[PDB]
């Protein structure tokens, strides 16, 4: 939720798209 | 005994501090190898628990990067601080409690 | 509690630190166009909210796309043109961009230095109770 | 009875507290708007008032919003405009809030050095024996 | 009445009335930022000679240099006072404590 | 009375008027 | 539970270091034609890791030279051409380094003030 | 004895306030041409003295500097004469601002001064 | 009188520490003063002479000349104000070691 | 004899903190000098060798110098506070032992 | 081994051939 | 032995100090032509060595630099050879420029070093 | 005498003309 | 003997303090052409000597003129240039006197922490026992 | 001589040599800029050996580099010498204290 | 002979002439 708290689950991986697939 | 009670939280407090400064400084020494998620202690959680190894979870990332790495400086270093500002005050308690049980022996 | 004055002046880094990121992004994009999926950049800028927990922190929403019309630039050569041959240009103000990262510098600035005396004070505060 | 400085001089350090709290909330705020609901932030300021119960020490009797004229920014291109075209920004005075952070400070540190002189006196008249 | 009661007597009122001069100084000094404050100090000689012939009437202080906000504590003079009243303090108790002392040797053997 | 003295009588309020009329 | 700060914030000081002089080599050798050999020059950089025995200090894997490939310009009238003239010159971003020499200082001084906290903290425990 | 020093250096300590608060008065209004009753800022100092042998030192009083008053020509200001002069202050920057130096410094020698004192009596005090 | 002029030497010179300390911070306290000339006291020939027995303070000589008048100078005024305080607590603690073996005689 | 013994073990581990002290303080001062090893000792295994004429290791670099230097300068810092920090500790530990050994005798 | 750790015999000379024969 | 780290840092502060003046001689003398008998100034450096297991650091002598002299054209001068291509000093200014600030923070890291060792010492010497 | 003694004359003024008369 | 180290250290302050006062007043009087008198300014300087046996603090003997040859400029101009116009100058070299200053605050400083450290010598040594 | 004085004549003897060579250590300080100036010091083994049998010789420092004006008053060297001098005279200064407090001790 | 030791006979002086007569 709000961001710096704690969570029990990672976020999903970043990723950049140059291009849309 | 009642020695060991008397004195049992705030040793306890003082070892949570203590591990929750070495997670800190771990998660601000990695602030640079991506695909590492910061990391941190739920402090009143795991020392009621305690009173009553050590489980730690992620922290919510502040803004996205593309390396992956969801570390944020300024947030870690006011954690820092209150951490160790929190630290001293228990370590100030339990040294005048210390102090008033050797005196009561006079 | 005599310490929320560290989470307000965190609080306050953070919304300074997120406000510095979009103008440095929107100063990249500038002069970018044809995003991903090929619709036009637009700019972003962020709003600033009191926590009523009275007196609180700072935070920061969400993000909000301008509203200011985008440029529009005759150039038919350009497959985004329209049947008036019109690319959109994103629209960022050079100037508001700059004065925005003086302001944030700036804030950033007076919360350290009042995070620093709040420190002080705060050690000095402890021994009293030996 | 020498004792009642303990009570004064915490009352007189809550005191400076907030204080001290108020003036960093208002720098931090300094250039916020749009507060919950919609109603820009406003400048708060303290009152000190006297705990009689003669002479006494100094607490907080409440806080109030500064009557001082509100400033505004002439942004068209802001959903907060108003029917001219004006975002409403807070009347905070940022010299001003850095004296009070700094005569604070100061209070603080003077009330807590007679904190800990009336310790050692009132040691010194327990071993007076 | 007699003998003892007054002889430490003399001394005990004296601290007593330290600890009062004390206790109004350090009330003066953490009110010391409330604007149209009136600084408070009594006369040491001439209370504790009214006490001794046996409520305290507190005098003003004249102000060092005027402010706006009303306010006429003058902070290092404060401090000053209190350092000074603090060790006349240590020095009644101190002299009172000896005194007492010789008094208790004398009932030894 | 001079500078530091005691006194009987309180201090008049201070004023600072930006213009006398 | 608290000596091994010291251990963290010293590898994170050599990580630091480590990427530093290496950044300083690769704005030094940005026009470096040819080497000993003789092959290209070309740029290098490190691969931090999580030094954890569970999470601890950062740690320096290796170093690899970047995949991107190298720049060529033409120069017929030199030993090192290729059969097409071309010459094969190092790709460094001077930006890239000088952006990670100021995150790289930025980092070791972040390292320093936690150091010295936790050295204080350590030093004040033992008046128990 | 030594209960003089508190008096000494409370009225030393004093002085240097009133110096320090005249040169901070003096430079803040260092560019303020005018008066709430039309008489133009004018630069003032403390004189010291004192007080009966030896002794500490006392501010006999703030007197107006005789120096001569810079003027300048503009005739839109009403406060003007009838040459079209009107008077700045004529208060000096760098004087004002070693003044102030050297106001601190003797505040605090004065201050270290009392605070020396003060902990040969309480030794004194365990004879 | 025996015990009474036994410590009577060191009460004396006690004393006398005090008044030329008294004496040094009020020079060094209007050590900022125009038209003001720094005094002191000779330490041994007042105490020979009251030894023997309202004190003949006497100017001392400037080092550099100033407009103003100021004589004082505040280094010299420094080291012997800090001179003057080890005095002191030397003679306070050889009379409190006088006063703690005759005490301890009686016991 | 259970005294010496006593009080030995600590009075061993000061002396070898001192000696690690001074081969710190040692590999610092000549940091500079081409051509030079840097040089350590193991705490732990030489401490239990006194306990049941002290030998000195290579310490391992970490990056090349033409000059032949091999003597790091943040990895060896970290280990003089370290070091420092440790003979604190056992100085404070004798002294407390020692104090606790005399006051019973009060 | 990992630098930083401690070894029995000392490390080789380092040297930086201009051209290697 | 905790009392050689006074007799190590000394040597240390001496070479160092001996290190920074030779640096600002050769900078003071970078443009010198001529010396008191017609001899070219010649950059110098120092030498250091361990005092000896290891010890603290001792300057073992004092050389002037084997490098050929950066020789200019100037027939009109009574120094100049049958050539006319009169001596000038080998100095370079970045190696001079650089001396200054290592031997600078050797001289502070070693006052660190024996503020440390001092404080310590003392520490040590009320023990109980 | 030497400066730093103590002798029983006061100092006399000192003045510092601009022009001499 | 220990309290000779504090007129040992006060000597040394009074000549690092003159030396200082000697250097700031040639900085100041660099470019000042002309006397009360009429005689051009000239630099100065003091002279430092030991006191005693052979080994002592520093005593400034006296404060002389330098003899090295003065700036002169033509300028027929002023009244006080010569026959040939030639009006002569303080020759003060600026970079030595920063030098000086430089170099006597510095000894400055060491002597009032030698003057420190051996005063807390003397004070812990005054308990022996 | 006496039993009691005896036992502390030696650490009477080197805490008055520590005094002046702390002395001695002083007035090259103060002496720093005087040219023409020698670096003083004394042999501290010797003098103290030779002391404790029964004023105090003077030997030159040997300069560290050459100054032109003369003086040959280093610094650092003479610094390190003064810290380890006053470090040194502390604990001459503990060791006496605790030997008498022994004594003091043994008769109660 | 090494410097920072002592020696009885004091140093000989030090002297820079401009140039070698």
């Amino acid at each position: 939720g709000v961001p710096g708290a704690l969570s029990n689950q990672p976020a999903p991986p970043n990723e950049a798209p140059i291009a849309t697939p | 005994d009642r020695l060991d009670a008397a004195l049992r939280f705030q040793q306890e407090a003082l070892n949570l501090r203590a591990q929750r400064q070495e997670i800190l400084a771990a998660n601000i020494a990695n602030a640079d190898t991506p695909g590492y998620q910061a990391r941190d202690i739920d402090f009143a959680s795991e020392l009621k628990k305690v009173m009553v190894a050590v489980d730690l979870l992620y922290r919510v990332p502040d803004q996205p990067s593309l390396d992956g790495n969801t570390v944020d400086m300024d947030r870690e270093r006011t954690q820092f601080a209150d951490n160790s500002l929190k630290y001293q005050m228990g370590l100030t308690v339990l040294g005048s409690q210390l102090k008033g049980m050797m005196n009561v022996l006079q | 509690a005599l310490l929320n004055i560290f989470d307000i002046a965190g609080s306050a880094l953070a919304a300074q630190s997120k406000r510095l990121n979009v103008a440095a992004s929107n100063l990249a994009n500038a002069d970018s166009v044809t995003g991903p999926d090929g619709q036009p950049y637009r700019a972003k800028q962020v709003v600033f909210q009191v926590d009523a927990a009275a007196t609180g922190g700072v935070k920061v929403a969400s993000v909000i796309e301008s509203q200011a019309p985008e440029k529009l630039v005759y150039e038919p050569g350009n497959p985004l043109a329209d049947a008036n041959g019109y690319v959109k240009m994103p629209n960022v103000d050079v100037v508001g961009e700059m004065v925005n990262t003086m302001s944030a510098s700036r804030s950033y600035q007076a919360n350290i230095e009042v995070l620093n005396t709040v420190k002080s004070m705060m050690l000095k505060t402890l021994t009293l109770g030996q």
